[PDB]
């Protein structure tokens, strides 16, 4: 691996790899993005070096592999059955795996968990300098619009126990734990990542909207208080919308700290006030008395 | 039910420690407003009477004290600090009774320095301007931008003095008992929201005289009682949150010396300077009215007389120290004088060489720092960076006096007032920095920065704005409203160029003034974009005013600078500007208002004062035609139409055809271009011979640019007659006083002698 | 596709590529000269 | 308009003619017995000022018709009021006020 | 009229900026040593894993911002005054008739002041603000490259031992990426520049010589650490520079010391062919050649001492 170059060819073929050269063009605006193309000669100049990557990333990329098959059997297992309302027996063909996924998303969550701080200051930023690395990794190669599109695939159904199990059978154990299990993975991903929540921050709409679910409401909070508290820069994308729909939810499931943290969260941003929200919760919160 | 209570309810303690987190986490950061709107929740007296309660739980006693003092001690103090770093001290007879003190009254100079804090430092301070809280107001409606910004509400501040000297006095006596019952959880919460309050209040300069000698007496009665039992918050043992409140009460003293330190030097000055004035006008008077010595007495007269007032004092001040030879014109008592001021100052400030008590505050907080960190490992790491600034400045109190003397400066009375409307523009200028930028807030900083521009000494001590940041903060203020999200001019406008105006304004007063903002050219350089400056003034507008006319910035300059200006001008001269096209305007390949008001700035970077600076002139003519896509390439001869061809059908396309959209129409701007281009490059043209007929390289560049405009077509321009006379016109095209561009450009390159001289 | 994309993108697992020799018996022999492989990109669980 | 209703005699005439500055000392709630202003916490009387009203009218009115010692229990309707808009964050939109005003005359 | 007429406040103001450059900043502080020596004294006033007084708190304050990524480095004014004060505790006591008797009285007081920082951790603080740097020129590492002169003067064979210790132990990349960066940075003689600064004094208004180079003080400093580092025959450390086994990547710091050697003699090469043709050399010509020789005096050496000890 220490300068030791070398040269690629198919076999049958005998063709080597060059640079494809192709047309010019500013369309896609790729700076190296061009195609690797089997070429008789190329430039001559095409020659590549072995490096040799790390157990941690190694490791990182076959679970990327690996949780990402496991989630594309649960996504089509579970849009199977989407405009299915089997009725008399819920259950019919491929089963969900459902204690497969369970012990996926616990192992996930478990390996994804901010480290201890009863430990000295340089074990303690070694150990949050590679979390955080191993989270860019994951979210890079998805792992985000998969969960997002896992929990919103779940939550097309409310109640639960009869018009979640409509079109499904057996999972009505599985259905809350699933979901909290979703919640708490999608929390740990994002949790002290400033990339990871300015990308996530897209969808806060959809983050407010879910306050409002009494089945996943514990998980949402804590998803949107660290966005906040993450990312400083949604709180001008914050209407009073939001506003009103955190206050209900705070009266929806009675006295709370959470909520109370997520709206002081909400006020003053990074050293700059924002008056905007700061009225906006002065003339809706309290006004507002009993 | 009794709020005591919830010192078992654990389940709503926790809601309500929290509750008044929101409640004063909703008004922080200004918004005075707010902050009138809390006052009919929590009124005075439920304040007043948790303040002084000792059944209240831990959380909540040290929640109501914050919301306390984020309510209405809060936006009159965060002003107060930010501008209390700067020094300004008016010349009274009251401040002329001002001294350093080393007290020499009742004993030797070398005395206790006399409890600091207790001075009459008159430096300039706005009060704070409170405000009665009512909720029975008429609440008449006005509009955001017209809005008179409330200020904070009001409380009785005799109260209030009086009620924290006495719960800080009863906690230093109720401590030394060492009770199993503290008022709050722990000793934690009875000493920390109480020295909170008290360390706020010093700042506002609430405290009077004898309420200060209070609180140093109990701080430590051993070295601050001038004429264990009542021990000082000094000698109990404290634990680490209480150690980082008292680091901040022995901050404020020493600012306090610091303080009393500067004003007292600069009243210093005006009792040393009369005499040295009136000591020069005899000594100029011996030496002048007496000729009778020599007749060559202009040797000991132009040293003295014909020299910069800042040569005459550098020189004469050079005296007293300069190896026992003293080399001056200058007596010998009042040299005796100063030596012995310094000296004052020595002692009183830090060095005094020329089991012991302290006796003094730059020994009690040395030594008391010094036993903190012996006594135990410090964790938290705010008390221990906290614990070295402050120690740290005590062991170097000549670095801190050098370090505050630029922000220093003395002004006479009868303009106190003057700068007492300054100081509180600038002040609501700071504080509106914090806060986001609105409707509200834009309309209160142009107000501000309006009474601040014709005030009454803008242009009377521009050194003093030199210092204080008035220049950078109003370029800060710039900096972030510039930024936005690719795209800034939207971005709430008519306020970019207010500052922009002032900035402008800032450079014409003096050089230096000019010189300062020229530092800052790559970002200002960089955002000189879209522009739009059809009123006001522009982002390149203050780049163009820092070297108008310097004849040494100019010189100063990279390259890069002036290859971004160039580059830029290629990609505008080669679109339609798309805003142009937001009117209907025909869309062209070329910018004629957004080129024509571009390589101005060049035209005041090459021609410095009546001369061609060479330096950069033959950077310019390279990078400018370096790229052919330049100068307007289409109709330039760089395309093969030729720029005798674009005055053509410019004139054909002006003369109020209905073929274009409505006062920015392409007229005066599609030939403005052209001509401010002719004049850019008559101004890089060779000055004379002085270059042209010694160096090779002067006539090189002559030729190269007498090649891209023959003579053939300058004739034909000027013998195009401007308009008729008579029924006028307006700034449509071909204006009268055209006919300048083009003659300065044949004056500079080919001249006339015979042949030219008749046509 | 594969392409040639570098620069910000070379910390990240889409550039991880392991060898596949077909011994399948010894496979952990170094990788000597002309020796035939099955080199297989583990994000996407493919083969080049 | 606004209900005069009294809670103590007092005296009679000592009529606010035009003009003068009359000193009242009130207690403001809102209905449902709740509370949101009241000068007693603070210990300073609001004086009153008639003609440049800068208060609301209906308390305006209500402390007119008064005298010394005449403690009034005004019921100040939402219209002679802070209006449709209401004071934000203390005075919700649409409500009748309660005021206890008590008006001492110091002058 | 410069004697009389003035306004009393603007004559304060003169009176004010000519006393602070004249009598002020002269020649007394000398409280550099006195705080080292109270703040070590001092670590039980009555009695293991008690630190020092803030020898072994204050250095590791310090330390623990050094390790906080924030992928930048803050002014730190505190840093600025402290890391001095603890240079400047064995660079101002640095120790024709010199007799043997003083000279050994010199060498060990300087010993004894750099092991009253050294065993502290000063040495492992050096390591880390240099590596946080990340190739920033700014005055952060100025003052972290002069405590490393003090704490490394005269080549001691145990703070050599204890920086490279520490470089062999974390094993992390960056302080090499950091002084390979700062390397390359650093400027060379230039006559362009110089022929600005000769228009702008034929006419403040000029950079008083700090035009032309104006990377003295920086440039020596670098070399001169490096030089220190391998400087008693350091065989150990000679090797570590010009490859670093259990790193990821090398560096080799002796190539890049050649490199800026050779754009320092093309420099002063180019500045040769300028005075070729006069045979008289202006004042201002003088000082040029006398910055760009003296730095290049200082270059030669650290190459040297990566080849003795051969």
């Amino acid at each position: 691996y220490g300068e030791s170059l070398c040269f690629v060819q198919h076999v049958a073929s005998g063709l080597w790899l060059t640079y494809a050269a192709p047309d010019p063009k500013a369309l896609r605006l790729g700076v190296l993005k061009k195609k690797a193309i089997l070429h008789q000669e190329g430039h001559m100049d095409d020659a590549l070096f072995l490096t040799r990557c790390q157990q941690e990333e190694s490791q990182a990329a076959r679970m990327i592999h690996s949780t990402a098959g496991l989630y594309n059997q649960f996504i089509k297992g579970l849009d199977s059955f989407s405009g299915k309302p089997r009725g008399s027996g819920p259950p019919a063909g491929p089963a969900l795996p459902i204690e497969a996924v369970i012990l996926s998303l616990q192992d996930l969550i478990g390996y994804f968990e901010p480290p201890s701080e009863e430990l000295q200051h340089e074990e303690k930023q070694s150990k949050l300098r590679s979390l955080r690395n191993r989270q860019s990794l994951f979210q890079e190669e998805g792992m985000l619009s998969l969960v997002l599109n896992c929990i919103d695939r779940l939550n097309v159904y409310t109640t639960a126990a009869h018009f979640a199990e409509y079109a499904g059978e057996e999972a009505a154990e599985s259905w809350k734990e699933i979901v909290n299990l979703l919640s708490e993975l999608l929390a740990s991903l994002i949790r002290g990542n400033r990339a990871n929540c300015a990308l996530f921050s897209t969808n806060l709409d959809w983050v407010v909207s879910k306050l409002d679910r009494l089945e996943a409401s514990s998980g949402i909070l804590e998803v949107l208080y660290c966005v906040l508290i993450e990312s400083p820069e949604v709180l001008n994308i914050i209407q009073e919308n939001h506003i009103k729909s955190i206050i209900s939810l705070l009266d929806k499931h009675g006295r709370n700290h959470k909520v109370l943290d997520v709206l002081c969260s909400l006020c003053v941003c990074n050293g700059v006030a924002v008056r905007s929200n700061q009225d906006l919760i002065t003339e809706n919160l309290l006004p507002g008395r009993e | 039910m009794d709020i005591l209570e919830l010192s078992e309810r654990l389940d709503l303690q926790r809601f309500h420690s929290h509750t008044l987190r929101l409640y004063r986490a909703v008004c922080a950061l200004g918004n005075n407003r707010v902050a009138h709107a809390l006052c009919s929740h929590v009124d005075q007296a439920q304040l007043l009477h948790a303040l002084e309660d000792a059944h209240l739980p831990g959380p909540l006693r040290a929640g109501y004290y914050d919301l306390l003092i984020s309510i209405h001690l809060e936006s009159a103090c965060r002003s107060r600090r930010s501008m209390l770093s700067e020094y300004i001290v008016p010349l009274t007879p009251e401040t002329r009774a001002i001294t350093l003190f080393p007290p020499g009254r009742k004993g030797g100079n070398a005395r206790r320095h006399g409890l600091p804090g207790v001075g009459v430092t008159t430096s300039l301070r706005p009060p704070h301007h409170f405000s009665p809280p009512c909720f029975v107001a008429a609440l008449p409606a006005a509009g955001v931008a017209e809005a008179p910004a409330r200020l904070s509400p009001a409380i009785p501040l005799e109260a209030l003095r009086d009620k924290a000297l006495r719960m800080l006095g009863e906690a230093v006596r109720d401590g030394g008992q060492h009770a199993r019952d503290p008022v709050g959880g722990s000793v934690e919460f009875q000493f920390v929201p109480v020295l909170k309050l008290v360390s706020t209040l010093l700042v506002m300069g609430i405290f009077g005289d004898e309420d200060v000698k209070q609180i140093l007496k109990m701080i430590e009665p051993e070295v601050f009682t001038e004429e264990d039992l009542e021990e000082g918050l000094l000698q109990m043992k404290l634990p680490e949150s209480v150690k980082l409140q008292m680091c901040n009460l022995l901050e404020y003293f020493c600012d306090q010396e610091l303080q009393h330190r500067v004003e007292s030097l600069a009243a210093f000055a005006e009792r040393y300077v009369d005499k040295l004035q009136a000591n020069q006008r005899s000594r100029y008077a011996l030496l002048m009215r007496a000729f009778t010595m020599s007749a060559a007495e202009t040797a000991r007269r132009t040293r003295e007389f014909r020299s910069p007032p800042q040569e005459q004092i550098n020189m004469l001040l050079h005296f007293k120290d300069e190896a026992d030879e003293e080399d001056c014109p200058l007596p010998e008592d009042i040299r005796q004088d100063l030596q012995d001021f310094h000296q004052d100052l020595l002692a009183h400030c830090g060095i005094q060489l020329e089991e012991k008590k302290p006796q003094s505050l730059q020994e009690l907080v040395s030594h008391m720092v010094v036993r903190w960190a012996q006594e135990d490992y410090v964790q938290s790491p705010e008390l221990v960076r906290a614990m070295f600034s402050l120690l740290h400045r005590q062991y170097d109190g000549l670095g801190e006096l050098l370090r505050a003397l630029p922000r220093a400066y003395t002004i006479s009375p009868s303009s106190v007032e003057d700068t007492m409307s300054l100081l509180e523009c600038l002040g609501q200028i700071r504080s509106l920095l914090i806060v986001q930028m609105g409707p509200q807030e834009e309309n209160l900083m142009i107000q501000s920065i309006g009474n601040i521009m014709n005030n009454k000494v803008f242009y009377q001590h521009p050194n003093l704005m030199r210092a204080l940041g008035m220049h950078e903060t109003v370029m800060e203020v710039m900096v972030n409203v510039l930024g936005g999200g690719e795209t800034k001019e939207i971005r709430f406008p008519k306020m970019v160029t207010s500052c922009c105006r002032f900035l402008c304004y800032f450079c014409r007063i003096s050089r230096q003034n000019q010189r300062s903002m020229f530092d800052h050219l790559s970002y200002l350089l960089e955002n000189s974009g879209i522009g739009l400056g059809m009123q006001g003034s522009t982002p390149l507008d203050v780049a163009a005013a820092s070297v108008i006319d310097n004849n040494e910035l100019a010189l100063a300059l990279q390259e890069q600078d002036l290859e971004k200006v160039v580059s830029y001008l290629a990609g505008c001269g080669l679109q339609s500007c798309p805003m142009l096209l937001a009117k209907g305007y025909p869309d062209i390949g070329w910018n004629p208002c957004g080129g024509e008001r571009y390589l101005d700035f060049l035209r005041f970077a090459v021609f410095v004062n009546g001369e061609s600076v060479e330096e950069n002139a033959n950077v310019v003519v390279r990078l400018l035609i370096r790229k052919p896509e330049c100068f307007g390439p289409a109709l330039r001869g760089e395309g093969g139409s030729g720029l005798l061809a674009a005055i053509e059908e410019a004139i054909r396309i002006s003369e109020d055809p209905a073929r274009d959209g409505p006062r920015v129409h392409l007229g005066h701007a599609i030939m403005s271009f052209y001509a401010a281009l002719i004049d850019l490059l008559g101004r890089c043209a060779p000055e004379m011979h002085l270059i042209q007929a010694g160096k090779g390289e002067a006539l090189r560049i002559r030729a190269i640019l007498r090649s891209l405009v023959p003579l053939d077509d300058l004739v034909g321009i000027i013998s195009l007659p401007l308009q008729i006379p008579t029924q006028p016109k307006m700034s449509a095209s071909f204006v009268p006083d055209h006919k300048a561009s083009m003659v300065l450009f044949l004056d500079r390159v080919y001249g006339i002698e015979n042949q030219d001289f008749l046509l | 596709l594969v392409y040639y994309e570098g620069g910000a993108v070379c910390t990240h697992a889409r550039s991880l590529w392991r060898l596949e020799p077909l011994r399948i018996s010894w496979s952990g022999s170094h990788l000597r000269w002309g020796q035939p492989l099955r080199i297989r990109h583990v994000t996407t669980g493919r083969y080049l | 308009g606004v209900e005069i209703e009294t809670i103590s005699p007092g005296d009679g005439r000592t009529f606010p003619k035009k003009g003068q500055t009359c000193v009242v000392h009130y207690t403001g709630m809102l209905q449902n017995g709740k509370k949101f202003d009241s000068s007693r916490d603070r210990n300073k009387p609001f004086k009153f000022r008639i003609g440049k009203q800068e208060v609301i009218k209906g308390f305006e009115e209500g402390a007119a018709q008064m005298s010394l010692g005449q403690r009034a229990k005004l019921t100040c309707t939402p219209d002679v009021a802070y209006g449709a808009t209401g004071h934000p964050g203390v005075i919700p939109p649409n409500a009748t006020l309660i005021f206890d005003v008590e008006l001492l005359n110091l002058e | 009229t410069p004697l009389y007429n003035l306004p009393t406040h603007r004559a304060c103001n003169m009176f004010l900026e000519s006393y602070k450059a004249a009598w002020i900043l002269t020649e007394d502080h000398s409280f550099e040593d006195r705080m080292i020596d109270d703040l070590s004294k001092a670590g039980e006033q009555e009695e293991e894993e008690k630190k020092p007084d803030p020898l072994h708190q204050l250095v590791l304050h310090f330390s623990r911002t050094a390790l906080t990524e924030k992928s930048k480095l803050d002014e730190d004014y505190l840093y600025m005054a402290y890391a001095d004060i603890m240079a400047k505790s064995c660079h101002l006591e640095e120790g024709v008739e010199v007799s043997f008797e003083e000279k050994e009285m010199e060498k060990q007081r300087l010993l004894y002041q750099q092991s009253r920082l050294h065993t502290r951790g000063a040495a492992e603080m050096v390591l880390q603000m240099i590596s946080a740097c990340k190739g920033e020129t700014g005055a952060m590492v100025s003052s972290t490259l002069k405590l490393g002169i003090s704490i490394l003067n005269g080549g001691n064979a145990e703070v050599q031992q204890k920086m490279l210790d520490y470089l062999k132990d974390k094993k992390e990349v960056g302080f090499f990426q950091s002084i390979q960066a700062l390397m390359q940075t650093c400027s060379v003689l230039d006559l362009n520049a110089f022929e600005r600064q000769n228009k702008a004094e034929g006419l403040i208004n000029r950079q008083n010589g700090e035009k032309v180079m104006a990377d003295d003080e920086f440039t020596q400093d670098l070399f001169r650490f490096l030089q220190l580092l391998c400087e008693g025959h350091n065989n150990d450390f000679q090797n570590y520079l010009r490859t670093q086994t259990g790193n990821t990547t090398t560096i080799n710091i002796i190539i890049c010391t050649v490199d800026y050697l050779l754009r320092l003699q093309e420099s002063i090469s180019d500045f040769y062919w300028y005075y070729s043709g006069k045979d008289v050399i202006e004042e201002q010509g003088k000082r040029n050649f006398s910055k760009a020789m003296s730095v290049a005096k200082q270059v030669f050496n650290s190459l040297t001492e990566y080849i003795q000890g051969p």
